[PDB]
């Protein structure tokens, strides 16, 4: 499977699920509605075929000879899974075969690793040492794909939006504009994605280059630099107190 | 010839701004004054990580592999210096044991040392130390980089007048975080008994007293099974090894259970012709449960 | 089910290049296998590809100069023979695999090849 | 162990485990790793157990008497 | 609705059906029932009064 990295740009997730087109499209650890205004610091967009009978194998926690030796996720995975039927543009008359998967491996393949290693499977009690035969099965098993076989045959194109969601300077941002930056009043201030009310005052720290927020003891954020200039800024909270009667 | 690693094995865990807290952070580290090979080229194994020192004024190593084969046409992160810009590749060059395609992944940007920490998708951490060759005192290291490969790493190799390499460990540490911003001293939870009493206590100052840190729960040696003896067996071989039998429609069905199904006879021996079977494994059969089986014998 | 032919084995000079192809019935998601019985050895590996397939690997004796090919059309299979040496001389069989237990599930009943020196 | 802001030394006391599965002084409340024993007595400073208790003194170092 | 969306009618799920054309409370409480009936619906050319 090839990973394509998305970064340095803006993105529109509400087009790509409110699309017919995408019988499957779950989402992990996140919910899509709300997409469009949060930001992530990398995407990750994975693109690999599948056999149709063995998408709903394919989510974090779940197993399966493709979830095992082939393709798995962390079973703490955040994102959204993406697939449909794909007979149309991929699979030809006369039999589909040009795509492969690995069925048979020693050991699992732990999350986002990727095996394209030539050698065959030792199944039997006698090593094979390079030897094709009985109990010595190559991995590699390819797909038959006939245009007009059962949709639990067909293929489904699959991508894998791992969203990465980390604190450091995000790069996709959404499609929601900015708005004139507010000092000194109270206001539901909102960036990068992290929605939040308070005072915002220049403060005294200098980051690190990497460096984008910091934080209070009790994990509320303290300080943030402002994403299109490198303002340091103090988010006191607005102020609260008690009210008695007497 | 072998030197000690005074306080390095800590990098900033996180990205965060922390301030004037004493904080918390467990990862993969070096333990401080730990062993390193004073190498004066070789192959190093890896196992969770890898830290690095190089002594140069003149950037003599410039570059790094690695990979599991570690051989030609096999994937391996190769960082290179060309002397006009910096390079990351993924490109597997012809490499031979001791070195002085299908490109996959591709990237171009006395006095000192760099201290490299490596972890696995891909870490990179690193920091400079301008010095009139390794002081004792605090050190920390800055994230530069976390490219991802999603390839299996067990070993790796030099590119090429010393160096320090050094592996890091799973453990606990804490931070001294200061108004500043910064790292300016570390205390392992696990090196000696007031350390751990400075961090269970989470402070850098204990006053006099006893205090209970932390628990001794011992490890096993090993792991027993016992059971009873193996009797007994089924009578498999009469059904198997049986000279006479009764033709394909005279068969007979020998009911079984209540045995202990040996079915090595079965698939461990490779003189029978077919062993075939569908939905249920032919060599893990001895794993799985039948309530009641019959067998049939013909020609 | 599949059913496979074998066509093309016989008798040529050392260094000779034969045409060996065995025609299947209803060939195209299986890995396709070349197997010789050699007159005093069991049968061992020459050649395997699959459907559309660049997963080639050779035994070192049939190594460089041995090679199959697929026409993935015709429903058959090609294997080069080049400069066969003389102790190469056995009795040729194709076999394909669908789910397997043994060795392969279909086999092919084959041809006899023979060099004379 | 005595106070940092006097001295960095340190004793250390496994407790209700007898210290031939582990200069060493046992106690009824474990065993003692890291302070000399003592046979003269003082008053008490560090409570340790069982009576024993412990001390920082004149090289210098940490002792374990009863009490 | 086509059976394809039968997912679509459900307290919580979003769909081009469920959004804008019907949605259950997100407190729903009551039973939702679907069978076929082409024996009924579907026709020699198909119905487009749906």
């Amino acid at each position: 499977w090839n990973r394509k990295r998305i970064s340095n740009c803006v993105a529109d997730y509400s087009v790509l699920y409110n699309s017919a087109s995408f019988s499957t499209f779950k989402c992990y650890g996140v919910s899509p509605t709300k997409l469009n205004d949060l930001c992530f610091t990398n995407v990750y967009a994975d693109s690999f075929v599948i056999r149709g009978d063995e998408v709903r194998q394919i989510a974090p926690g779940q197993t399966g000879k493709i979830a095992d030796y082939n393709y798995k996720l962390p079973d703490d995975f955040t994102g959204c899974v993406i697939a449909w039927n794909s007979n149309n543009l991929d699979s030809k008359v006369g039999g589909n075969y040009n795509y492969l998967y690995r069925l048979f491996r020693k050991s699992n393949l732990k999350p986002f690793e990727r095996d394209i290693s030539t050698e065959i499977y030792q199944a039997g009690s006698t090593p094979c040492n390079g030897v094709e035969g009985f109990n010595c099965y190559f991995p590699l098993q390819s797909y038959g794909f006939q245009p007009t076989n059962g949709v639990g045959y067909q293929p489904y194109r699959v991508v894998v939006l791992s969203f990465e969601l980390l604190h450091a300077p995000a790069t996709v941002c959404g499609p929601k504009k900015s708005t004139n930056l507010v000092k000194n009043k109270c206001v539901n201030f909102n960036f990068n994605g992290l929605t939040g009310t308070g005072v915002l005052t220049e403060s005294n720290k200098k980051f690190l280059p990497f460096q984008q927020f910091g934080r209070d003891i009790a994990d509320t954020t303290d300080a943030v630099r402002d994403p299109q200039t490198l303002e340091i800024l103090d988010i006191t909270p607005c102020s609260f107190g008690g009210v008695s009667v007497i | 010839a072998y030197t000690n690693s005074f306080t390095r094995g800590v990098y900033y865990p996180d990205k965060v701004f922390r301030s004037s807290v004493l904080h918390s952070t467990q990862d993969l580290f070096l333990p401080f004054f730990s062993n390193v090979t004073w190498f004066h080229n070789p192959v190093l194994p890896f196992n969770d990580g890898v830290y690095f020192a190089s002594t140069e004024k003149s950037n003599i190593i410039r570059g790094w592999i690695f990979g599991t084969t570690l051989d030609s046409k096999t994937q391996s992160l190769l960082i290179v210096n060309n002397a006009t810009n910096v390079v990351i590749k993924v490109c597997e060059f012809q490499f031979c044991n001791d070195p002085f395609n299908n490109c996959t992944f591709e990237y171009v940007s006395f006095k000192n040392l760099r201290e490299f920490v490596f972890k696995n998708y891909f870490k990179i951490y690193s920091k400079h130390t301008p010095i009139n060759d390794l002081p004792q005192g605090f050190s920390a290291l800055e994230p530069l980089v976390d490219l991802p490969i999603g390839i299996n790493i067990t070993r790796f190799q030099t590119l090429l007048a010393a160096y320090y390499v050094g592996y890091l460990q799973p453990r606990t540490f804490l931070l001294k975080y200061n108004e500043n911003g910064t790292i300016t001293d570390a205390v392992d939870c696990a090196l000696d008994p007031l350390s751990e009493t400075k961090c269970t206590l989470k402070s850098f100052t204990v006053e006099k007293g006893i205090y209970q840190t932390s628990n001794f729960r011992v490890q096993p040696t090993e792991s027993i099974v016992r059971f009873p003896n193996i009797t007994n067996l089924c009578p498999f071989g009469e059904v198997f090894n049986a000279t006479r039998f009764a033709s394909v429609y005279a068969w007979n069905r020998k009911r079984i259970s209540n045995c202990v199904a040996d079915y090595s006879v079965l698939y461990n021996s490779a003189s029978f012709s077919t062993f075939k079977c569908y939905g249920v494994s032919p060599t893990k059969l001895n794993d799985l449960c039948f309530t009641n089986v019959y067998a049939d014998s013909f020609v | 089910q599949v059913q496979l032919v074998e066509s093309g084995g016989g008798l040529v000079q050392a260094g000779g290049s034969l045409r060996l192809s065995c025609a299947v019935s209803g060939l195209g998601a299986h890995r396709v296998g070349w197997f010789r019985r050699a007159p005093g050895k069991e049968r061992e590996f020459v050649a395997a590809i699959g459907a559309n397939g660049g997963n080639t690997n050779y035994l070192d004796s049939v190594k460089g100069r041995f090679t199959i090919s697929r026409d993935n059309a015709k429903n058959t299979i090609y294997l080069q023979m080049n400069s066969l040496k003389p102790q190469d001389t056995a009795v040729y069989y194709c076999a394909a695999r669908d789910i397997e237990t043994a060795e392969y599930t279909y086999w092919g009943q084959g041809t006899q090849v023979t060099v004379s020196s | 162990t005595p106070g940092t802001n006097t001295s960095n030394q340190v004793a250390v006391l496994y407790q209700d485990v007898n210290c031939t599965e582990v200069n060493v002084f046992q106690t009824r409340a474990g065993c003692l790793i890291g302070a000399e024993h003592v046979n003269n007595s003082y008053e008490c400073d560090i409570p340790i157990g069982a009576g024993i208790c412990a001390s920082y003194q004149t090289s210098q170092s940490i002792i374990a008497y009863t009490m």
